[PDB]
């Protein structure tokens, strides 16, 4: 079967400046090759098809390039709305279709620290018989970002989760959300709680003591 | 990118393709092959696959050769890719009612097909080539002579043979490409993209002397659609001229066969007045007898400007030059206690030349001379034959006293000539002598009084005389004026 | 105008089957291919099978092969879709696209989420996560937990408060409970000033909440 | 004076299936009367032919569906140039 490989995975470019996403195909494909642009909540859109046409409603910045096994997607000018996932697809013969594993493109902001927070169970929460520590990573550019839970200078097990917000439509940053959950019995036998941020420091943990 | 077998690649014109059914519906070929209602085989998408790769092949949007061609299909082989000769035969009848309805255009037939030698098919390949059809077929993939195959052994088709990315002969198993005097040239045959049967946008890479035929009438129609009244002579006769040279290592085909075998692979170089244009034809092989001969005759529209001949034993009593039906043939002759002898001629597109023989008896004195003597002459080639056992100025032939010799006088005033000499003491195997450049070789011969010498033939622009005083090759270069 | 009308969206019983449906209006139905593609969130598209509706014609993913079933209405232009045996890892966004041959992906459905879970519809516990004592910028927010199924909607001082609001992407806990939480940052001045309320509104359990957030 | 021609590559060969081959200027008419001519003389024998198909514009001639021992009988019919017997052509 033919498979379609995207380089980069994740693409940060600031908007004004020019994008370029390869897509290789591990066979001879010609030039039927098509491109996709998917925007969050929305299904896929046609954006280039036969590697070089543009799809009827598609702005002129858009350009496709390549025939064989390289293919390559040209973005101009970055405008604000051009920062998606794109997908390159072919088709075959034994699975009739192939699709491109993805590439996101992100705006790139100048690296930001996090405003690290620490917030401690909840006074209703602990009738209820749980606690939860939330951490909060407050407007950082760089997705890339480690929590390490601190209970009482040991590490965090396997009870910790996190989520991260979409990046900011404003100042272009991201957020994150760590949730450490414990029982009511083991959260009154231990003294100081703490997550420790290693983003671009170095390293800041931020603790609390009831 | 673009293909290694699209590397040496740089209106009104038909391609009729006798193969198997196609996948009209392929993005590759759509709106430029049509399907005919014929139909005559023997009895989904695996009967579809060889004619639709071949499709791809001369006409294809991306990987094909004269991309978009257009192409016309007749199906005379069934899924499993196997014809009759009778059922091709019916096939070729329908071409030629088609070209007297359809309006008049150069037509191409793909023929990449082979059975044995048909005398049927062969009879119906010149029955349409008399009538301005340019066909193309395939050598065979059988690792033998294309001589016993048909239409592969058709005089005047175009036989193509395969080669790989290397430009080397190929070879699948205990097969491969066929070889011979009957084939043309050569063109990839090997790892070959193009249209696949299984999706409208699908690939596959298949080889065959059906790939290396279908590359050809790529070029033909690509030739035809600039010079739409291209003779076949002067297409063949270019097709030849554009060739890559010596990029074959011989070594592969048998050691009989090695001299027989056309080292050409297709190509198609970038465009860029009349310029003089030659090649060689070998005859069959005359057989034991002692009295056998070897006829070499040129194509039609074609000129004979010289003879030669050549005995693998070097047990032979030359050749000679000889009208017949209005046009010199060249014919060898076999000594007594000789397995046999080849005829070698040299056909060139010199029209309207008037090519005449002009022989001198054997004179038995110290030797044997003739020269060309008319207004607008040229001596283009020099033969000579002897009756006896064992034998004891420019613008002439010499020959041994003993022999009796031969000058081909055509009529070209626009074409300058030459003669070319090298000698060797005491050669190896044989002596070299090659044209210069903007040269044509016409003839190729060795000089008497010489010890042992099995014959010449010429290779390309180089005269090659064969061996067991120095042994000399005598060239005969030609070329215009402008 | 063409229009792909996708219907049968929701929850299934792990072990259950999903039945989905692509309504097909403004061109001729048979003249058409069409597919079955689905994605997980974060994920890329892994197609499920093909059909063709003017003969009938289908093709399926080998990972689906037996539990994939793709059949069609001709006289209703509705293509249909059944999954069975389902497991969690079968959560995705389904998408029923129409694909011009040998072209491309013209058309598209608008998104069918199928979520695989054998949780009951629960409605959320609101706990407020009060700002520090401790340190010109403060941050606050409440912790939306035990819920099932998404999503939850959350407002700050019923929208008047938008600037420098987080409200994060929920997580699956080991319960088969959703969990989020919703942050806003202010400026430490205004503590005492300003009351700041957290809105929560779980629509599958019409469960509206209100809740203060008062520092310690 | 009429040829017969047959595959040298002998799995090839297809017996009972013939193509008669007529002389250069024979006409449509003459192709008819010989094919008739053909089957009358082979149905006097006990043999059953079939005409498969009637050869102009390209060769003068017919195909014919009979027994091989109908040759003899078939090369000493008149403007018959030489018969060949069918064989298989292959995809290359
Ligand atoms: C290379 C060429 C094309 C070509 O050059 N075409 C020509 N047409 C006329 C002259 S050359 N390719 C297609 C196939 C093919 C087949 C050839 O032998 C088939 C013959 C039949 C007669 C007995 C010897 O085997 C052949 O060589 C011949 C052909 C005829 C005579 C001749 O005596 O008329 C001859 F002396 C030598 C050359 C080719």
């Amino acid at each position: 079967e033919i498979v379609l490989t995207q380089s980069p995975a994740t693409l940060s470019l600031s908007p004004g400046e020019r994008a370029t996403i390869t897509c290789r195909a591990s066979q001879y494909v010609g030039s039927y090759l098509n491109w996709y642009q998917q925007k969050p909540g929305q299904a896929p859109r046609l954006l280039i098809y036969d590697a070089s046409n543009r799809a009827t409603g598609i702005p002129a910045r858009f350009s496709g390039s390549g025939s064989g096994t390289d293919f390559t997607l040209t973005i101009s000018s970055l405008e604000p709305e051009d920062f998606a996932v794109y997908y390159c697809q072919v088709w075959d013969s034994s699975p009739p279709v192939v699709f491109g594993g993805g590439t996101k493109v992100e705006i790139k902001r100048t690296v930001a620290a996090p405003s690290v927070f620490i917030f401690p169970p909840s006074d209703e929460q602990l009738k209820s018989g749980t606690a939860s520590v939330v951490c909060l990573l407050n407007n950082f550019y760089p997705r890339e970002a480690k929590v390490q839970w601190k209970v009482d200078n040991a590490l965090q097990s396997g009870n910790s989760q996190e989520s991260v917000t979409e990046q900011d439509s404003k100042d272009s940053t991201y957020s994150l959300s760590s949730t450490l959950t414990l029982s009511k019995a083991d959260y009154e036998k231990h003294k100081v709680y703490a997550c420790e941020v290693t983003h671009q420091g170095l390293s800041s943990p931020v603790t609390k003591s009831f | 990118s673009i293909p290694w077998n699209l590397e040496r690649i740089t209106s009104l014109v038909e391609v009729y393709l006798l193969d198997t059914s196609i996948q009209s519906d392929h993005r590759e070929i759509e709106g430029r092959v049509m399907v005919t209602d014929f139909e005559n085989v023997p009895e989904a998408s695996k009967c579809d696959s060889h004619g639709t790769h071949l499709a791809g092949v001369v006409s294809g949007r991306d990987a094909g050769v004269a991309k978009g061609a257009s192409m016309r299909s007749l199906r005379v082989l069934n899924c499993q890719g196997k014809g009759t000769v009778s059922g091709t035969l019916i096939g070729l009848e329908f071409i030629r009612k088609s070209q007297l309805v359809q309006p008049v255009g150069p037509l191409v037939v793909l023929l990449p097909l082979a059975g044995g030698y048909s005398r049927v098919l062969n009879a119906a390949c010149q029955r349409l080539a008399r009538a301005g059809v340019v066909l193309v077929t395939a050598a065979g993939n059988f690792r033998d002579d294309a001589c016993l195959y048909s239409p592969a052994s058709a005089p005047e088709v175009i036989t193509v043979g395969a080669t790989n990315a290397q430009d080397q002969p190929v070879t699948l198993g205990t097969l491969g490409t066929n070889f011979g005097r009957c084939v043309d040239l050569f063109a990839p045959g090997e790892d070959i993209i193009g249209a696949s049967s299984d999706c409208s946008t699908c690939f596959v890479s298949q080889s065959g002397t059906s790939q290396a035929a279908a590359h050809v009438a790529g070029i033909a129609a690509m030739m035809l659609s600039a010079e739409p009244e291209l003779t076949l002579a002067e297409l063949r006769q270019r097709l030849i001229h554009f060739s890559a040279k010596d990029v074959i290592n011989e070594a592969w085909f048998p050691e009989d066969q090695r001299v027989l075998t056309p080292n050409l692979v297709a190509a198609l170089p970038p465009s860029t007045g009349w310029q003089l244009f030659c090649r060689t034809v070998w005859s069959a092989h005359s057989g034991p007898t002692r009295m056998a001969t070897a006829i070499a005759r040129c194509a039609p529209d074609e000129e004979l400007l010289s003879c030669s001949s050549f005995s693998r034993s070097g047990k032979r009593r030359g050749e000679r030059m000889e009208a017949q039906g209005g046009k010199l043939v060249c014919r060898a002759h076999n000594a007594f206690g000789g397995e046999g002898v080849y005829a070698i001629a040299r056909c060139c597109l010199l029209p309207q030349a008037n090519c005449s023989v002009h022989t001198a008896p054997p004179a038995e004195a110290s030797g044997t001379r003739v020269h060309c003597h008319q207004q607008g002459h040229v001596l283009t080639g020099c033969s000579s034959h002897w009756e006896v056992e064992d034998l004891g100025q420019p613008n002439q032939c010499v020959g041994h006293r003993e022999a009796s010799i031969h000058a081909s006088c055509c009529h070209a005033p626009g074409l300058e000539c030459k003669v070319k000499e090298h000698g060797i003491p005491a050669p190896q195997e044989q002596v070299t002598v090659a044209c210069e450049e903007g040269w044509t070789l016409t003839g190729c011969s060795a000089l008497p009084g010489t010890s042992h010498v099995l014959g010449a033939y010429a290779v390309d622009n180089t005269c090659v005389v064969r061996s067991r005083e120095a042994v000399t090759a005598v060239a005969i270069c030609c070329r215009s004026r402008h | 105008e063409v229009q792909l009308l996708e219907s049968g969206g929701g929850l299934v019983q792990p072990g259950g089957s999903l039945r989905l449906s692509c309504k097909a209006s403004g061109y001729t139905f048979s003249s058409y291919g069409m597919y079955w593609v689905r994605q997980a969130p974060g994920k890329g598209l892994e197609w499920i099978g093909w059909i063709d509706p003017g003969s009938g014609g289908t093709k399926y993913n080998e990972k689906f092969k037996g539990k994939a079933t793709i059949s069609r209405d001709n006289s209703k232009n509705t293509l249909y879709l059944q999954m069975n045996s389902l497991r969690a890892e079968d959560t995705a966004v389904y998408y029923c696209a129409r694909e011009r041959y040998g072209y491309y992906f013209d058309y598209w459905g608008q998104g069918t989420l199928v979520t695989v879970s054998s949780a009951s519809t629960k409605g959320p516990s609101v706990f407020p996560l009060a700002p520090s004592s401790k340190s010109g910028t403060a941050a606050l927010g409440c912790l939306v937990k035990d819920y099932f199924p998404e999503p939850v909607t959350v407002s700050w001082n019923s929208g008047a408060l938008t600037s420098g609001v987080h409200t994060f992407p929920a997580v699956l806990q080991s319960s088969g409970l959703y969990s989020l939480s919703s942050v806003v940052t202010v400026p430490s001045s205004s503590l005492g000033t300003q009351t700041y309320i957290c809105n929560v509104n779980h629509k599958p359990s019409n469960t509206k909440v209100d809740k203060k957030v008062e520092p310690k």
